[PDB]
């Protein structure tokens, strides 16, 4: 009746690994190898350029390590906030008006055989999280990263600083160490936005949350706080805007 | 295999009509020179509890809407005095317009702005208006700011919409009230998150 | 022009109703969408995501950390099992908060099979075994490893396995179920029992911790939405 | 390209429907034997400033009228006596013919002017009006002379609207107005100019 | 006859639709068109017309024949731009009254490229050089001629060429934008720098005159109409 | 449903070069050569007969110069009122009820090589002036033409007499003259009316306009004024109800 | 039955309008027309007829 | 594109054209110019050095001083 179409009467989920879609593509080699078969892709989806690029930003660019005591809460960084300061990714981040990028993040654990405990990764897309109360000053902590705290800007852990429990968390793409079975992670996080192209500098595409699930425990006389390292490495990037310096 | 998995589909579990608003005008006495009353309001889903709470689920959506209008008067004084047949108008203001200020403003006149005038005793009036966005798809949570050393979680744009009487007034004053009913169709939601507790929910994702 | 009879029901609204509308903003271009990468067409596609039960919902280790953990501690057992939980999946108070529970609240009848996974979060030196038990509907739960031992159940070896996988199937007189019933008290029952202690090699700590997860197979239903939501005070 | 020209279009720019004009009348009282009002407008754009701004982008112009009527009533004294529905004339005088008078008079009754007649509390009454013209085009400018040794910019005819209450007079003074929606259709306009500045505009090119 | 139900949204008068209506004066043959020359079928069309940029709407000299200039004079020069131009083209007062920005106050969204050209009025026996520097959005504009030297920028050369042209491009996260706007404080600039002083041979004038002209590009497009314009008081 | 048809439910304009279009008419030859070819010819429409005559007024008519000085501000013309006296066309013009013929206008300016400034030519249809108050003696000055003036009858320059800016002018066909570029300038003008044919006597049909875009400047001791000087051809004329005398 | 909407212009009635009326007497039997020699479809036909040019209005 | 169809009457000194070293910025293959110079009727004469004049402007100043040979 009417032409204008306003009225007219009316696996890929679950975390998937590497080898399911995309195996042909085993280019990480070289921080790990052998591990980047059983790594997970975010929605099933591989970072791909912008259809119908620089090379140094290609790099990994290892943070500092953090310190996993038998008290410690859990930790979070924002991407891509957390390389702002990290050589020629973040030059360009910072002289351009529009980019785009994927990330691989690897994280990992250094433990002995008579540590126990069990650490999970998640990939919150837009995290906006929240304290008990924010400034631009909150939401960007750098590459040093925030803590979570149990019952300054703090969110709550058991809520994952957003009013949502815990539990539920295992809908983002989320991954498991238990230090018994695997003590490595990797996230292979495509670029997610409601634009196809947006400003790096005023927003945060990904945030990545770390939460111990179970407590430290160690055998007497043992090293008494194990170290975590994250190893970030841009995908696919590209920018357009170019300014001076 | 003789059972579906229709019922849980995107459409069904939101493309259900629900009340979002009630607005009231009326029509005062001829003697006493008062100002006529006149409706705004802006379109926004963070006032009802359970489309909100559907929503959150996810992050980001895409819909449009249908719109439909449920009118009703009352005399509001025991007179024998009584009054014709009403005409009230209903004006959509789309998202980036003036809005009126004045029961008698030139805002009631700009060919931009489309109206409805729905006479009282028949059938509701409905329409329906398209996706309205900037984006590619509304952002029930933002993690960005508007300027860099500013407001923290963008807001969406829906539009406006305002209600009168064109009939002048009476002898006799008439209260009316219109319940507005919204439904999302052709609804699409990308990358689920988990769903918050009933606690008055908040204005922002502030708990 | 055209000779017309108007049936009962016109001039009506009913919220339920799919009829073509008038559009108010036509000659408009809409943004068109982008392939934007986590596309969600069924909310039961939500429900096959496991999420860890909430064990201890007491007041003293409730809405904290310490609620998704079950210690395995050194003192002896009773021979009591170390965790019975019951399959109602919308009237368990420790199953009803998962995603599972939250989308099963949204709706009325439900049907399909369940799955639970346990995962061990001890050391790598630590040995034993565990019996994971599944009580049918209508049966009270089994109270001793025996009584367990005869029904059915599986060995999980804590040393050479860290996760154990338990599918619970369809089983009802009626095609469907209601999600909210009183009286049922049946459903069947997941019980772990103690079969065998647990050994350390050294100071390593005899204080372990287990965690839960539950899903939804690719085999359930929903239907006869229901929402009763409300803030009101 | 994703991207379409159509909402720019000759036909969106203007074919939008604006209210023109208020036409007001009356059914007195049956007791005071003053004369029934009756409402008389000659069609033109030269009141309405958006319409009218629209139009002087361009110096040669050619279109259809859709004319919808809005009518509206009330009682205009407080007495137990009421009145029966209500029936009104709209007649449209096409250009060159006589224009009524008086209420009572051969041009309510000439078998070349239609009319409506339309009963108070339906559906809005509607018609559409063809290109009436004698030259191919009418023109918003104009640079030339009736008589050369007057006026200086031709005037375009659109025709006239009269409208009356058929019903005889009540025991009570009923007071009522019409809204006059017009809407152009299948406009083509020729030879752009730049457009005119908000300075109340003027009756001809005069400033 | 036929039965028949009434929908929802009858009876009523939408000022937007679009139905067929019953003629008042059939039996009536209308003068029929002629090939007028200067067709008009979309209003881009007068968006692609380039128009005078009046450059000092300063209140000294505000509308009269003096705003379209922009002097050079023989006085020296501090380094800073000849003119520095913002690209909100219905957001600046020096660009709001043009065609371009008469057609942008009737809509809401926005989205294509734009075309500046400047005129040299001046001697034939001058010479010199000028720099004509573009800034991309989110940058503040550049101070000194050697800071627009290291960006996008072009000499044009006084002295063998007339008039020069810069094509500005579209960028935009989103496909659209608002005409309207603030807080936005983008969308870049065009400066113009002496690059190199100005040189005549004899008592030639050393003051001259540029004009500048701007334009919508063959990919502009508008949507959401908005109309505002009232006379009331 | 219904039969009348009143209610069914629903690079030209730039000013075009001649040789876009129409090049194998050079027939323009004597008053000047090799500038027909940079010619515009208004809406991309050339002159022609009216489908399914005169020959003495096929020449051209060069109206007397104009002085521009260090203080003009502009001058205009209606045509046909402009030819009213010019021999055999305004005869014919006079003795006849109706009339129809584009225009060829060609504007000339004498400069040196050591003069500056800019002209505007645009060609207006149905160039309705106004002052600041109109009578059958202001629209219609004759060949003499008019002057627009700044802050009898004079409308406002930078108004073109009609309420609209100077800026917007652009929208007629036009031209400019740069005197450091070419001091030239050619409008071939089609018939333009809402009627097929019209009476001459009372109609004006186009107008011209020459406005100072940049003001008149000289090398010391040069001639303080240069002049302008217009020539206009007919074309395509013809004309019927010949009357006596 | 059938969905129906009603849109504006409807229970009016306009002088000019050409729709089927109901009959009154229907199954009635009309008598037929003949073949009546001078028969007029146009009015202009009746322009084309030569006719004499009073001359003299003056009162006498 | 500083200037066209000056360049076919350069001079190439010694009759060779840059090369490669056989058996790369982008950026830097800009024109970079410098401020000018007053001619007057006192002037002397005027000199640069090369690559020293270049050690301030943008990338290419950046490489020259982030690299141990060039």
């Amino acid at each position: 009746y009417y032409r204008d179409s306003a009225s007219n009467a009316a696996s890929k989920f679950t975390e998937p690994i590497k080898d399911v879609l995309i195996k042909t593509a085993p280019m990480l080699n070289t921080i790990t190898a052998q591990e980047a078969a059983n790594s997970v892709v975010a929605y099933g989806r591989w970072p791909e350029y912008l259809r119908d690029p620089e090379v140094a930003a290609c790099r990994f660019y290892t943070l500092d390590t953090v310190s996993w005591t038998k008290e410690s809460r859990g930790w979070w960084w924002k991407l891509p906030d957390a390389l702002r300061d990290m050589g020629l990714f973040g030059q360009n981040m910072y002289y351009h008006y529009l980019g785009r990028s994927g990330y691989t993040v690897h994280v990992q654990c250094n433990a002995s055989k008579f540590h126990q405990g069990a650490l999970g990764v998640f990939a919150v897309p837009e995290m906006c999280l929240a304290g008990d109360s924010t400034s631009y000053q909150n939401a960007n902590p750098g590459e040093k990263g925030g803590t979570f705290t149990g019952t300054r800007f703090c969110p709550v852990d058991y809520l994952l600083g957003n009013g949502t429990l815990l539990g539920n968390a295992f809908v983002f793409p989320h991954q498991i160490i238990n230090l018994r079975t695997n003590n490595c992670a990797t996230l292979v996080l495509p670029y997610v936005n409601s634009l196809s192209i947006d400003s790096m500098v005023k927003h945060n595409n990904w945030g990545i949350a770390i939460l111990p699930l179970a407590p430290l425990n160690f055998a007497s006389e043992s090293s008494p706080e194990i170290p975590i390292t994250l190893t970030i490495a841009p995908m696919c990037c590209e920018f357009n805007g170019l300014r001076n310096i | 295999q003789h059972r579906s998995r229709s019922e849980s589909s995107i459409e069904s579990f939101f493309a259900r009509g629900a009340c979002v608003t009630i607005m009231t005008v009326d029509n005062p006495a001829s003697t006493t020179n008062k100002d006529k009353l006149f409706a705004v309001w802006k379109i926004t889903y963070k006032d009802t509890v359970q489309l909100r709470r559907k929503l959150e689920f996810f992050t980001y959506s895409r819909f449009d809407m249908e719109l439909t209008f449920v009118v009703t008067a009352n005399f509001t004084e025991t007179n024998n005095g009584h009054a014709l047949n009403q005409v009230y108008q209903i004006m959509y203001v789309p998202p980036g317009a003036p809005v009126p200020e004045k029961w008698d403003d030139y805002t009631w006149q700009t060919s931009s702005n489309p109206s409805i005038f729905y006479t009282y005793g028949t059938a509701p009036a409905r329409i329906s208006v398209p996706y309205v966005g900037i984006s590619n798809a509304y952002s029930h949570f933002y993690d960005g700011f508007s300027k860099v050393p500013s407001l923290y979680g963008s807001l969406n744009d829906f539009g406006i919409l305002a209600v009168r009487v064109v009939n002048d007034p009476n002898p006799t004053k008439v209260t009316s009230k219109i319940r507005v009913y919204l439904k999302p169709k052709h609804i699409r939601v990308w990358c689920p998150r988990p769903p918050r507790a009933v606690a008055y929910y908040g204005p922002g994702v502030d708990y | 022009g055209l000779p017309v009879m108007n049936t009962p029901g016109s001039n009506q609204y009913l919220t339920a109703d799919n009829f073509q509308s008038p559009c108010a903003l036509p000659e408009f271009d809409v943004t068109p969408p982008i392939d934007i990468p986590g596309e969600v067409k069924n909310m039961m596609e939500l429900a096959e995501i496991d999420t860890m039960i909430p064990f201890d919902l007491s007041a003293t280790k409730k809405n904290t950390m310490e609620m998704y953990r079950v210690r395995l501690s050194d003192k002896p057992h009773t021979d009591d099992p170390i965790l019975c939980l019951s399959l109602s999946p919308a009237s368990d108070p420790r199953l009803s908060h998962t995603m599972l529970g939250e989308i099963l609240n949204y709706y009325t009848h439900w049907a399909g099979s369940l799955k639970f996974t346990f995962m061990f979060c001890g050391s790598m030196m630590a040995t034993g075994k565990l019996l994971v038990s599944y009580a049918p509907p209508g049966a009270d739960p089994p109270k001793k490893r025996k009584e367990a031992m005869l029904g059915t159940h599986v060995i999980w070896d804590i040393g050479l396995q860290s996760s154990c996988t338990m599918v619970v199937p369809w089983i009802s007189n009626t095609t469907y179920r209601l999600t909210i019933d009183d009286s049922f008290t049946e459903g069947g029952y997941i019980s772990v029992f103690y079969q065998t202690r647990i050994v350390v090699p050294l100071s390593t700590p005899r204080e372990m911790d287990i965690l839960g997860f539950v899903s939804a197979c690719n085999d359930f239903s929903v239907r006869l939405l229901r929402d009763t939501t409300h803030i009101e005070q």
